[PDB]
RNA sequence: AAACCAUAGUUAUGACGAUUGCUCUUUCCCGUGCUGGAUCGAGUAACCCAAUGGAGCUUACUAUUCUUGGUCCAUGGAUU
RNA sequence: AGUCUCCCACCAAUUCGUAUGCGGAAAACGUAAUGAGAUUUAAAAAUAAUUGUUUAAAUCAACUCAUUAAGGAGGAUGCCC
């Protein structure tokens, strides 16, 4: 195998894992949702690449691993809340019933 | 070291019965050994949700397949007793008259456009499938495909060792160790396939139509689809016996 | 010297162990042969198969993994009747941890019983159990230093 | 389904040029092969491994299947294959086999010393061990090196067909089978027949007497002939067609469209399949309901 | 309680694949019977010739030889390994074994010469089990 | 899965023919008279030779070839007339036959082969051929008188 | 200078003949059925072989190249 | 069969004086109840023995590791009663 033609099948395979990710089951199914999640980054971690911190943080849930989102593809929210602070910042989703807190 | 030796062999010849032979096995050392023989925690974090996610996405993908099934069987029931044929009508008769146990149930309508072509469009970029077909690399693309990710996939079962899992066609949505997950449809069937792949053999076809009607003919065996690299390179195969494979010969 | 130092070790030379000392093997072989000794045929005999025995390994020995976790357990670390258990447990596994050399090569390295302070955990609980009311004149007394007394029941 | 994979090419070096007689006498055995009955029958051309090999791809495969044996298939209704015997006897540096086992469908070798045998037999990527049945045996067989090597592949391959050429070498024959069939355990045994021309060819039956008197029964010679050539024509043909079997660019959509079946179908200066779009999403998944 | 096998029969036929010469040269019955007898001095000593065998419905190549149950692979080791040189035609002549059979039903054509045979086979086989 | 050997114990008996000379009734007498000697000329590539010739000539090609394997003379001495062939299990028989059928030496007329012991060991064979030594002592002992 | 000792003992366990039993298939019978009976046949395998004795573990075996018992949120057909 | 382990002399004790889940003289030995784990791990892989494939990675099944000392008495709960 080539390194300049692995190294562009490497950019195509991750795009094409981030964008099966995406559309329909990744946010419906919450179990497709994990298995894609943990199959694009036991993909990464054979490549010992570094991840963008800026979206390691809020990319994704803990308990099921859906994108966290709220309310030319009309699509599903993935969380349904985000309250103030009320004592400290938190986020709650649909999918499952649990919610993640950050302090400012 | 002459002298020593032959003494040695004047030794030999009175406890052994033939005193040669020592040296020619190699049976006397010369030598002989006296020794005793003699920025983490946030890795931490990350490793822990990365398995809590894990354990937790097996369990739900288990309780997603047992409430297919169940749901299925259900429906079909219904649907029998019911004096219904066609699945249009069905459909919509669950739909006015049980609102919970439609909510369970899988829509193909839609798991066809998107999985499809989002497929299609990929393996057409990765195996470089271009208006014209002389430029191509027959090794490098089956090398390409042993290494490429099937997650989203049309496969159809061709030839197998049971008689009746052969014609199945299904897009997958997860990728298992020893079973192999689709999707099917009928008039009124609507069946997750869960299949062997011990003694099995698949294939996938790609639609070209630049200009003509054309298709690529490839296939995959499942018996050696288990020992295969995921998503890279560089790892030591054996050859098992190339034995098992009767099957693909006899039928 | 028929032997020699190495960077290993100690190794031995037969090949000048012999040939240094042959004239005392002729002696010898004269000592216990007189008339066949100028002879040449086979005087020793196989031997029976009834006494052949079998070949050992070279290491000393593996300790079971319970044994080893209780010794881990005991080096690393009024009383009820099982605490009096327990501290006699704790030294016996102390003094195997100590003596047995299986113990000590499935012992973790840089753990030794001076860092562990064996004996004062010894001492301690050796007055546990001088404090655990012994009755020793209940037990009874025997006449020699060996295990022997008389087991007799009559009519029962 | 008979298959005889020991048919021997006029040429042994490339220096050599093959006239019309010898190709003529070639067909007219192909023919008397299909005559009596046959399936498969794969020619071989023996060359030797110290002599320099020539840097070429479109040179190196002197056999032309498409332009003779295509012209001829259509009337006669069997397929061909080509294979290559590397005779290698002393451990030289010419080896460049990453050429002639991607040209070649089936790679064999023929060993006349013992660390030769030894390194076709661990590190020589090869489909058949054969002997020099003319010649004496380098040494003592042992068995389980040849067992080793039955579960890790490599079969032996029993030419009963030099039998026929002189009258002292059926004595070296005999000595030499017996000896591969004590030593191999009667489980990894092709049997081929090495004849140049049809006046020493046989009947299957023929061939099952010989080889019963030879000391191997008759049952396991016919399970050897219909499912282990199969298999050791399947092995040689996927470890150059496909990838390191994983992947298969043959799809059998009934049962003679298969990758050792299919021959004119499946393209060879290159590996694709131009076959029109039978296979979209709207079709029913169940094959007995799915009607055209 | 047993059946014990006299003999077996053995379908041959000599296939030269030269119609030329063929068509030309004619094959007799005592040409069989030398080919026979040289086959089995060529490959084998007096072991191979003192094989008992006759001969049965000779035609243009095509003969029935009834052989022995016993020597059986004598008869058929030998017959798949000889070839005629420079008997009676310059062209080499084989033969090939078209089938076997242990019960005296096989079929070729409708022809009789099967049937006065099975018909002495009859009365002498009802009079061997008889006697 | 083991190469099963047999060994073949074989004796050279020379028999009085002469019509001439009348002879001598008795146990020891025609033991002498048997066991003469053998010729000068002998030896085991002129004996194995000619049990070659002999068996080629009786058996045939592949009657031989099958034999010619493993044929080997392992110990033969002119003095006594005793030797020991190496063969297989499967064709011993055929050996024995052959050492039936041997008809004379290229220059010494008017012998006979005799198998005595056949066994698949060499120790056996020599234990037999002690003991028949042996008893061949008794005999002659017994008639000197 | 021997300790020499095996209900195989030092790489020997050979050559065939006969009888019973087991698997499936071919047919008959009483009462559906029976570890039912009787013919017409095939098969009785594969892995492999001791060299001082015993126990534990692992690894090879049984596809017209003998068999047996159970299990399966494996699929295929039918009834409720 | 196999480059695996151990017994085939004792030692009121520098001699594994080891009452440690059960059986066992020992075993790099069999099995039982619970919890967890997957080059992101205690440790198996894609930078002592054995095996062609050589544990798992939907659920089950299989491997590894981490705990549960023997006997008698009192109270509570569940089953026939
Ligand atoms: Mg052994
Ligand atoms: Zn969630």
């Amino acid at each position: 195998m080539n390194k300049d033609q692995a190294e562009k099948y490497q950019e195509r395979s991750l795009r094409q894992k981030y964008n099966l990710l995406h559309v329909l089951p990744t946010l419906n199914s919450r179990a497709l949702s994990g298995l894609y999640y943990k199959n694009f980054h036991n993909s990464v971690k054979r490549y010992q690449i570094m991840l963008p911190e800026q979206l390691k943080s809020g990319k994704f849930c803990s308990h099921c691993g859906c994108v966290y989102v709220p309310n030319g593809d009309s699509d599903e929210l993935g969380g349904e809340s985000m309250e103030g602070p009320k004592k400290c910042i938190q986020v709650n989703c649909l999918n499952c019933e649990k919610s993640k807190l950050f302090e400012w | 070291d002459r002298t020593q030796t032959f003494i040695k062999d004047c030794l030999f010849t009175k406890c052994l019965e033939d005193p040669e032979k020592p040296f020619n096995e190699n049976r006397f050392q010369d030598t002989l050994l006296l020794l005793p023989t003699d920025e983490s925690a946030d890795k931490q974090l990350e490793k822990r949700d990365y398995q809590r996610i894990n354990k937790n996405s097996k369990i739900a993908l288990r309780e997603y397949i047992n409430n297919c099934k169940k749901n299925t069987k259900k429906c079909l029931k219904l649907a029998y007793e019911n004096k219904i044929t066609d699945k249009e009508d069905l459909l919509h008769y669950i739909e006015e008259k049980h609102p919970t146990i439609y909510e369970s149930l899988p829509q193909y309508v839609d798991f066809v456009p998107m999985y499809k072509e989002l497929w299609i469009n990929y393996i057409k970029e990765l195996l470089n499938i271009t208006k014209n077909l002389k430029t191509f690399n027959g090794s490098l693309a089956l090398l390409k495909l042993s290494m490429a990710d099937y997650n989203g996939a049309l496969l159809r079962v061709t030839k197998s060792k049971n008689k009746t899992l052969i014609g199945l066609q299904g897009i997958v949505i997860w990728d298992s160790q020893k079973f192999f997950i689709m999707i099917v449809k009928g008039n009124i069937i609507d069946e997750i396939k869960c299949i062997p792949k011990k003694g099995t053999v698949f294939q996938f076809e790609i639609p070209i139509s630049d200009d003509d009607d054309s298709a690529l003919r490839y296939s995959i065996l499942g018996d050696r689809f288990k020992y295969r690299s995921v998503d890279r390179a560089g790892r030591k195969f054996k050859s098992r016996r190339c034995d098992d494979m009767l099957y693909y010969i006899q039928n | 010297t028929p032997s020699d130092l190495s960077e290993s070790g100690s190794k031995l030379n037969v090949d000048q162990f012999i040939s240094s000392r042959q004239f005392e093997v002729k002696q010898l072989q004269l000592a216990m042969h007189n008339s066949k000794a100028a002879s040449s045929t086979r005087i020793f005999q196989a031997l029976p198969r009834k006494l052949r025995r079998r070949t050992a390994s070279h290491n000393v020995r593996r300790i079971p993994k319970r044994m080893r976790n209780r010794a881990l357990r005991e080096m690393r670390k009024g009383l009820n009747a099982k605490q009096l258990y327990k501290a006699r447990m704790s030294i016996k596994l102390l003094r195997l941890a100590s003596k047995s050399t299986s113990m000590k090569l499935s012992m973790p390295p840089e753990v030794t019983s001076s860092n562990c302070h064996v004996r004062q955990k010894i001492k301690t609980l050796k007055r546990m159990i001088k404090e655990s009311s012994t009755a020793n004149p209940n037990i009874k007394l025997l006449n020699n230093r060996m295990g022997s007394y008389d087991c007799t029941g009559v009519n029962e | 389904m008979l298959v005889d994979l020991n048919v021997p090419w006029p040429q042994n070096s490339y220096a050599d040029k093959v006239t019309s007689q010898a190709v003529n006498n070639l067909i007219k055995t192909l023919s008397t092969l299909h005559m009596l009955g046959y399936t498969h029958i794969a020619i071989n051309f023996t060359v030797n491994h110290s002599e320099k090999f020539p840097n070429d791809v479109k040179l190196l495969n002197p056999i032309d299947i498409k332009r003779r044996f295509g012209e001829l298939m259509d009337r006669t209704g069997l397929k061909l294959y080509s294979r290559i015997t590397l005779i290698i006897d002393d451990p030289s540096k010419g080896q460049s086999l990453s050429k002639i086992s991607q040209a070649f469908d089936i790679v064999a070798a023929l060993p006349i010393s013992e660390k030769g045998l030894t390194l076709s037999t661990t590190n020589l990527d090869i489909d058949l061990l054969t002997f020099q049945y003319g010649s004496r045996l380098p040494t003592f067989l042992k068995h389980k090196s040849i067992c080793s090597c039955v579960n890790r592949g490599v079969k032996l391959e029993i030419v009963y067909g030099y039998a026929l050429r002189d009258v002292q070498a059926r004595r070296q024959f005999v000595s030499n089978v017996r000896s591969v069939i004590r030593s191999s355990r009667s489980r990894g045994i092709v049997i081929g027949s090495g004849a140049m021309s049809p006046l020493e060819c046989r009947n299957i039956l023929g061939v099952t007497s010989l080889i019963k008197n030879l000391g191997l029964p008759s049952d396991r010679c016919s399970k050897a002939m219909g499912d282990l050539a199969s298999l050791v024509l399947l092995n040689g043909r996927l470890r150059n067609k496909s990838h390191k079997q994983t992947i298969v660019t043959g799809g059998g959509s009934g049962n003679g469209d298969d990758v050792v079946n299919d021959v004119q179908g499946i393209d060879d200066v290159q590996t694709i399949k131009v076959v029109k779009r039978s296979m979209d999403a709207e079709q029913l998944g169940h094959a007995s309901k799915r009607h055209k | 309680k047993k059946t014990f096998r006299e003999w077996q029969y053995f379908k041959l036929s000599i296939t030269s694949f030269d119609q030329d010469v063929d068509d030309a040269h004619a094959i007799d019955q005592m040409t069989w019977r030398q080919w026979l007898n040289n086959a089995l001095k060529r490959s084998y000593g007096i072991f191979g010739e003192g094989v008992e065998y006759s001969f049965l419905h000779v035609d243009d190549k095509l003969a029935y030889i009834r052989v022995n149950h016993a020597d059986k692979d004598t008869f058929s080791s030998s017959i798949s390994t000889y070839i005629s040189t420079d008997e009676l035609v310059g062209s080499p002549l084989t033969v090939s074994i078209l089938q076997e059979s242990s019960s005296l039903r096989l079929l070729e054509v409708t022809d009789d010469d099967r049937l006065w045979l099975k018909k002495v086979m009859e009365e002498e086989e009802q009079d061997c089990k008889c006697i | 899965v083991r190469l099963k050997s047999r060994y073949i114990l074989f004796e050279i008996i020379f028999p009085p023919t002469d019509t001439n000379v009348e002879e001598s009734v008795s146990k020891a007498d025609i033991l002498l008279s048997h066991h003469r000697a053998s010729p000068a000329d002998v030896s085991i590539k002129s004996i194995l030779q000619e049990i070659r010739r002999s068996l080629s000539l009786n058996l045939g090609d592949y009657g031989s070839a099958k034999c010619n394997s493993l044929l080997q003379l392992k110990y033969f001495s002119n003095k006594t007339s005793t030797g020991i062939i190496r063969c297989h299990r499967e064709d011993c028989d055929l050996v024995i036959m052959a050492l039936m059928l041997m008809s004379k030496i290229g220059d010494v007329d008017g012998l006979i082969v005799n198998p005595v012991k056949v066994s698949g060991t060499i120790k056996k064979i020599e234990q037999f051929a002690m003991r028949r030594n042996s008893k061949i002592l008794n005999i002659i002992k017994c008639s000197q008188s």
